[PDB]
């Protein structure tokens, strides 16, 4: 289905779809392929989960439901039609879909059609309403009555299937074919009208049963056992988890990249217990104001250093021209994209990736030179008034990029040389 | 006579927690909470309504899950009007999903549920997930039925085949299909289809769902994983970030490809490798090193001490409230027992006692 | 698990067992020791069939008597249940002993269920199915094909293969299901009906319907190849009196009379043609009747009697045919004037009820036909059909019915009655007269059973009171006791809804049937229970017309549209086949958990062998008292006869039958102890009937539950669902409800 990497890369229409959904994706994609000419497959190669998420979001569909039961008759009536529910009616009733498609594009209008439909007795029959000759219906819609009837016959023919004997009431009533007793009660048998004909409640009940069967066979779509069926689980062994416990052997390496004696510590301990029982003065704790002054110097130096650390506690406010700010952000963004793709190629590790690595290396070099030329532009645009800040802002991505270039050169010298 | 009822209730409670095991429990988690926002949760039957409390409890659940287990990504898909709507991709930042849930606050829950569509797109979202990550889904449900487009059993079979588990927290009562899901997905266990009895029980259930789950021996995936500790810088100049492409005063620096990021514990956007701190990995060590329960000594027997070893307070006097750590042979009060067993994760008696 | 009774080794296919099952086995073995019959009542929520089957198998193997086993039920569903459980038990025993013992046991049913002749299989009337099978495998067809292979009267290759191989070669030992037998006969091209008809003398245990034991026509053959000293058990036959009643009751319609006239004329003209072309066969039949031979005398096994023996064989006439009906033309004129007499008595203007003796006296007053010819009619007709070779028997099935009626009414006089009423439908466009033959007693058909077999076990799950069945049927049992439900915790919650949401009472009375307020209440709690019901719910009205009215007018209110939004709704169709598709739909709907509702009559076809469990049995809407139709002269004559016989209060018996039908309705919820369900009583009048109700049922019926409304019914049901949604510690039931082998040992020592 539409789930492989190849399928997701193939769906150019879906790619354009979420493209048109976003705006920064036009920005990024335009710079990536329109401006830089990157292979758009490798563009989308990162965004594969996003593509699949968009596809699966677009791909779901609802389940069937009794749309005619949700239809209410609502003096006068005003049509308040919902197109999704109109198509729901179409899908649930292909007869109604057919009656739409041979009349509205031929004879009259859609709201006129639906007014005729709500007027029609075919609507009442398809809904849970007993048909009545007092009702006149709509003649145009009610011409489809026998067509819907033979649809019902064909659908019932499709719905017929053999039954399991374990639950077969037909086999149950065919237990004794020579039962000769008495005629059962009118009360518990299906009653009829005065002239022997039925009222049709059996028809409406078999119709709603047909609706149920249609729903369950819609469930039963494309998208022996009695031994298991008759198991009595209540007298069986309880399930126990096979979860594995874990122990932990403990032997850690010592931290890598004079010794005191009991006599000496005991001597000092005796002496300091003597001093402890001897004396203790709070007033002697006051310092000499000179080594204390050096303490003041050290403390104040620490305060100054950490205060300058705290002095640099939406992005930050900047005094850049807004266009050059956007341009440099754009260049940073596409350089980051190039760098990520180059790392994807490099950490892949194949000889098939070699020309890709070389070409992305060329693109990184081009981005470097374009960064330098941008630096020349902000040079002769500022006289290095804040072109220094421009260079420093674009610095770290450039450092990482050129570090990657050095890594590529080093591995080239490692393998080839 | 209330103390006898409290004692027998504590006995019937402790009968479940008598067995404490050092099972291997998942750390690289993958948790999905789908939400239904349908007509059922419009009931004000619990105050103020089911939608509001599940919103609040989901806020708490996000906070607790990210606090305890910051080494997982969190995705939320809402269910509404016969459609399941993705609102939260799996991410390391909880704040994104917090904002998405805040959007879910003001909107109106309505419609009917479709676990088939919900679990199908949850499966699809869970598809590009690495092997060590434990794919598991929490599902909240208030209906007693489910309108669906097609079969659920094919989805059940596919989910079992793709090694993803589920846990259902139903609202009203048991639904047999949800029981079937929990049993078949959960190796025949019935310890996953849970029904609350009040909002406090719902709170307790959410807290239970916070915890990591044990893994199975047959589901063996024992391997290594590449890891990298980054380094934080505090620069004078604001600098462009790799992730959000904007000027940052500080930021960690990539250990491998020397780029910079804005938040942790996150993977690299550039060298594409996970970056953490040792605090984050040690955070679950109480799960890795569980604590034994502490036993009250009986009031009839002679007592080692008459006041609490840890908090240093007098033991109250019918029964004896002296919870003993047999690993350190010291008895403690109930308050200290609660704190050491839940908040703390070490026994100071065992810290003082040399091994 | 396996333990020993005092001399009886016994194996249970599960490690666990219930103490109620243990006491049940104890009393059954006591009964088997003492000899005779006993009545035991047990809560059907515990396992029954497996335990009794294990006891019977152990009894046959351990004791040197090795008596056969007779078990009978109502439906193919119950028979298949017994087959599956028996297969599981014998498989477990084979595994436990490490080897398979020699064993034989099968069921018994119709060709409509069984005849795999694909051409014959495509008919819906089992009578037509059997008739075609006789037409092309009657032996006469085989002989005609043997003398003339060019004759186009084909034979059933299934039957031919069964001719080829022998009766022990038909099957290996053991038990085979209906499905397994279908696979086997599909493989080997064999007729399973014929197979079963030859397995009768060989099966260690035989299982068939209650009809095959009660009706003489389908029971004499069973009595032929059954051992007199086997073991007989009955299950859930607490409504078997109705089967007994219909075993000897018959009705007469105008069109049947017309078909009888046409068939008699066709037979008369055929006899005239045969007398014209070759009178040798007629003269041979006439002289064979002069010697006085009978159906067993002349007919072989491969040919079957046309008019099957309507009466019990203990009451048959075995002497010669009178000369007045001995000739074929004499017998035709005899039957025709019988038809004419019936047409004369047909055209009465009101309700007629006379004794058969009085009818006989009137008949011998008007015409000159005696009880001896009027009894010999069926045998003479069968012989005439056999000689006549008139196998196109379509016009003569009414002749079979009329000869059956004549023989039956000429056989008995006490506990039987004839009802003639001028309207077949009272409230129709025109009245249509009817003659109805009845059998006022029910214990007539059990007399061959009781006097042929001693080791007969009568037991059920919903039989109450025990003494009422020996009251209504002249039999006695050795011990009469029930079983209480030794429950650890409550699992079933019955409610008695004596009032609606507006504190308005409800009842199912047909006069107040079209009451809109009662409709509003009924639809009200129907909606409420639909909204709170998770998986599966069933509704049981007392009558189909009551349904059709009340469902059509809720369809007018559109309440069903609201019901659509939560579950499916399934209605008992008059077609059993569509009903089977409907119940399959309900089954699959509760399987996928989207939820569905069944609508079936209290006496309807669902209620007699279909169980519901753990999502299917969750909550039941029983609708009112399922009283029978009040103005039946047949019912009133029954009431008069049974009151005259056993001094039975009529209204009390009516309440008895109503509550027993209600119990049969409500007994299909709790399959295992793990299951749970809630019961409702949707009538005000039920509150006086808890004393009537079965003991284990009513023990959960609390005194606060005796008169409830919709609101606390809803609240209690929600709380019950909340309760049953919780797990349970095994320690609370490890020794009081679920018993290990050691638990049973400890209990046995405690008894010691
Ligand atoms: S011969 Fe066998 S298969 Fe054919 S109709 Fe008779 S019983 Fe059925
Ligand atoms: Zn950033
Ligand atoms: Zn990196
Ligand atoms: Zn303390
Ligand atoms: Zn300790």
């Amino acid at each position: 289905d539409s789930l492989s990497k190849e399928k997701l890369l193939t769906n150019l229409k879906l790619q354009q779809s979420l493209l048109k959904g976003n705006k920064v994706l036009m920005k990024v994609f335009q710079e990536t392929v329109i401006n830089a000419g990157l292979p758009p497959s490798e563009f989308w190669s990162t965004r594969i989960p996003l593509l699949r998420a968009f596809a699966l979001s677009t791909s779901q569909k609802v389940g069937p439901y009794n749309v005619l039961s949700t239809i209410k008759p609502v003096n006068k009536v005003n049509v308040n039609l919902s197109r999704e529910k109109i198509l729901n009616i179409f899908e649930n009733y292909p007869i109604v879909k057919k009656a739409y498609t041979d009349n509205v594009p031929k004879n009259f209008k859609e709201p006129e059609f639906w007014a005729r439909f709500f007027s029609s007795k075919l609507f009442r029959k398809l809904r849970g309403e007993k048909i009545m000759q007092n009702d006149r219906g709509d003649v145009i819609i009610d011409r489809y009555l026998t067509l819907d009837q033979e649809f019902d016959r064909k659908d019932d023919d499709m719905l017929l299937h053999p039954v399991k004997k374990i639950i077969d009431l037909d086999g149950n009533i065919q237990d004794d074919p020579v039962v000769r007793g008495n005629r059962p009660d009118f009360t518990m048998q299906p009653g009829v009208d005065i002239n022997g004909n039925s009222d049709g409640t059996v028809d409406i009940l078999k119709g709603m049963n047909r609706l149920s069967e249609k729903m369950i066979m819609a469930l039963k779509n494309e998208y022996n056992d009695e031994r298991n069926e008759l198991k009595i689980d209540d007298l069986n062994e309880s399930y126990k988890t096979n979860y594995a416990i874990i122990h932990l052997k403990r032997n850690a390496h010592e931290k890598t990249t004079l010794k005191v004696s009991n006599q000496q510590m005991l001597q000092q301990l005796s002496l300091v217990m003597d001093n402890l029982i001897n004396k203790l003065d709070l007033n002697q704790v006051v310092p000499n104001n000179e080594v204390s002054n050096k303490i003041n110097k050290r403390v104040i130096t620490a305060i100054k250093i950490n205060a300058k650390q705290a002095k640099h506690n939406l992005e930050v406010k900047s005094t850049l021209p807004i266009d050059l700010l956007e341009s440099c952000r754009m260049l940073h963004t596409t350089c980051c994209e190039f760098l990520k793709h180059f790392y994807i190629h490099f950490q892949s590790g194949e000889q098939k990736q070699a020309s890709t690595v070389k070409k992305l290396y060329n693109h990184l070099k081009d981005c470097i030179e374009k960064l330098n030329e941008l630096f020349q532009d902000v040079l002769n645009g500022d006289g290095e008034s804040m072109s220094n800040t421009c260079t420093a802002y674009l610095k770290p991505v450039l450092n990482s990029i050129t570090l990657a270039t050095h890594k590529y050169d080093e591995y080239f010298n490692e393998y080839n040389n | 006579a209330s103390l006898v009822a409290s004692i027998v209730e504590a006995r019937k409670k402790r009968t479940a927690k008598k067995n404490i095991t050092p099972y291997q429990r998942g750390i690289i988690r993958s948790l999905i909470l789908t939400l239904d926002c349908s007509e059922a949760m419009l009931e004000k039957d619990l105050r103020p309504n089911r939608h509001a409390m599940i919103i609040q409890y989901a806020i708490d659940f996000v906070h607790e899950f990210f606090d305890q287990n910051p080494i997982s990504q969190m995705g939320i898909i809402i269910m509404r009007n016969g459609l399941a709507q993705l609102v939260s991709q799996v991410s390391g930042n909880p704040q994104d999903h917090i904002d998405a849930l805040k959007s879910i606050r003001k909107q109106e829950p309505k419609g009917n549920p479709s676990l088939q569509n919900a679990l199908e797109m949850a499966r699809g979202l869970l598809l590009p997930v690495p092997a060590h990550c434990t794919r598991e889904v929490l599902i909240v449900f208030g209906s007693l039925s489910t309108t669906d487009p097609g079969d659920i059993h094919q989805t059940i079979d596919s989910l079992v085949s793709e090694k993803i588990r589920v846990k259902v927290l139903g609202l009203s009562a048991q639904v047999a299909i949800c029981k079937e899901l929990c049993k078949a997905t959960n190796y025949g266990d019935e310890s996953f289809y849970k029904i609350l009895l009040d909002e406090t029980h719902l709170k307790e259930l959410f807290n239970e769902a916070v915890t990591p789950l044990p893994v199975n021996k047959i589901n063996k995936g024992f391997t290594l994983v590449k890891m990298g500790f980054p380094t934080r810088i505090f620069e004078d100049t604001p600098t462009f970030c790799s992730c959000h492409s904007k000027l940052v005063y500080g930021g960690y620096f990539c250990p491998n490809c020397h780029s910079k990021v804005c938040s942790l514990p996150t993977v690299c956007p550039c060298c594409d490798l996970m970056l953490i701190l040792s605090t984050h990995l040690a955070r679950s060590y109480h799960h890795l090193m569980p604590l034994k329960t502490f036993a009250e000594v009986p009031t009839t027997e002679k007592f080692r001490s008459e006041d609490c070893f840890s908090c240093q307070s007098r033991f109250p006097i019918l029964t004896s409230s002296r919870y003993r750590c047999e690993d350190c042979k010291q008895e403690f009060c109930v308050d200290c027992d609660v704190f050491i067993h839940e908040i703390l994760h070490n026994c100071p008696g065992c810290e003082s006692k040399p091994v | 698990m396996k333990f020993y009774i005092d001399d009886l080794p016994v194996l249970f296919p599960y490690p666990k067992i219930y103490p109620e099952q243990y006491n049940y086995m104890c009393d059954i073995k006591k009964t088997l020791d003492v000899g005779g019959n006993s009545i035991l009542e047990m809560p059907s929520g515990t396992g029954k069939t497996v335990s009794l089957l294990s006891l019977t198998i152990a009894y046959q193997m351990h004791y040197p008597e090795h008596r056969k086993i007779i078990y009978c039920s109502r439906t193919m569903s119950e028979i298949e249940k017994a087959l599956v459980e028996l297969e599981n038990l014998m498989d477990y025993r084979t595994k436990e002993l490490g080897y398979q013992e020699d064993f034989r046991g099968l069921g018994l049913t119709s060709r409509k269920n069984l005849c795999l002749h694909p051409e014959v299989s495509k008919e819906r009337k089992g009578t037509v199915v059997d008739e075609k099978c006789r037409r092309m495998t009657n032996g006469q067809a085989k002989r005609k094909l043997e003398e003339d292979p060019e004759a186009n009267v084909e034979l059933c290759e299934y039957h031919e293969n069964l001719y080829n191989i022998e009766v022990e070669d038909y099957l290996p030992k053991g038990v085979f299901s209906f499905e397994k037998l279908l696979k086997y006969c599909e493989e080997k091209t064999l007729c399973p009906y014929f197979i079963v008809r030859r397995m009768i003398s060989l099966c260690n245990i035989i299982i068939y319907s209650y009809h095959y034991l009660l009706d003489p026509k389908i029971a004499e053959r069973v009595s032929n190849e059954v051992s007199k000293d086997s073991i007989v058990i009955f299950d859930e036959a607490h409504n078997i009196d109705n089967v007994c009643i219909e075993s000897l009751s018959l009705d007469l319609t105008t069109d049947a009379l017309r078909r009888a006239t046409r068939g008699a004329n066709a037979l008369d003209e055929r006899i005239s043609e045969v007398r014209k072309v070759d009178s040798q066969k007629l003269q041979d039949e006439y002289e064979k009747l002069v010697q006085g031979l009978h159906s067993a005398d002349i007919l072989t096994d491969q040919e079957e009697p046309f008019v099957e023996t309507p009466v019990l064989p203990q009451d048959l006439l075995t002497e010669a045919i009178p000369g007045n009906i001995r000739r074929a033309e004499h017998f035709v004129s005899f039957l025709k004037r019988l038809i004419e007499y019936l047409k004369t008595r047909m055209k009465v203007l009101h309700v007629i009820s006379e004794t058969p003796k009085s009818f006989l006296q009137h008949l011998k007053q008007l015409t000159f036909i005696e009880r001896k010819p009027l009894r010999f009619c069926s045998e003479r007709l069968s012989l005439l059909v056999r000689t006549l070779e008139v196998t196109e028997v379509e016009d003569f099935t009414a002749l079979k019915d009329i000869a059956t009626f004549a023989t039956l009414i000429s056989t008995y006089e006490e506990g039987f009655l004839l009802i003639i009423e001028p309207y077949e439908i009272e409230n129709a466009a025109v009245p249509n007269p009817i003659m109805r033959f009845t059998c006022l007693d029910a214990s007539i058909a059990i007399k061959p059973v009781f006097e042929r077999f001693s080791s007969v076990i009568i037991t059920s799950g919903t039989i109450s009171p025990l003494d009422m069945y020996p009251r209504m049927l002249n039999f006695k049992t050795v011990l009469q006791k029930s079983y209480a439900m030794t429950l650890a915790k409550k699992s079933f919650l019955p409610m008695i809804i004596t009032k609606g949401s507006d504190q308005v009472a409800i009842s199912s009375r047909f006069e107040i049937r079209n009451d809109p307020s009662i409709v509003r209440n009924y639809g009200s709690m129907l909606v409420e229970f639909a909204k709170i019901t998770p998986d599966g719910m069933v509704v049981f009205f007392p009558s189909y017309l009551y349904m059709e009215s009340i469902v059509s007018m809720w369809q007018t209110m559109g309440i069903l549209d609201e019901v659509w939004k939560h579950k499916l709704i399934l209605v008992e169709t008059p077609d059993a086949q569509e009903t089977s598709l409907a119940l399959e739909t309900y089954r699959k709907a509760c399987s996928n958990g989207r939820g569905a509702i069944l609508l079936s009559v209290a006496r309807g076809k669902v209620s007699e062998g279909i169980d519901f469990d753990h999502q299917y049995g969750r909550t039941v809407l029983m609708i009112g008292i399922p009283f029978q139709y009040t103005e039946s002269r047949i019912l009133k004559a029954r009431l008069e006869f049974m009151r005259e016989n056993y001094r039975i209060r009529e209204n009390d018996f009516l309440s008895f039958d109503a509550m027993r039908h209600a119990a049969q309705c409500l007994g299909r919820v709790l399959r295992g102890k793990d299951d749970y369900g809630v019961m409702v009583l949707a009538d005000r009048r039920f509150s006086r009937k808890r004393s009537q109700l079965p003991k284990w049922i009513a023990q959960g019926l609390s005194d606060a539950d005796l008169n409830l409304s919709t609101d606390m019914a809803i609240s209690n049901t929600k709380q019950f669902l909340r309760t049953m949604a919780q797990p349970t510690d095994p320690k609370d039931q490890e020794g009081v409800s679920v018993w290990s082998y050691e638990d049973l040992i400890k209990h046995q020592n405690s008894r010691k």
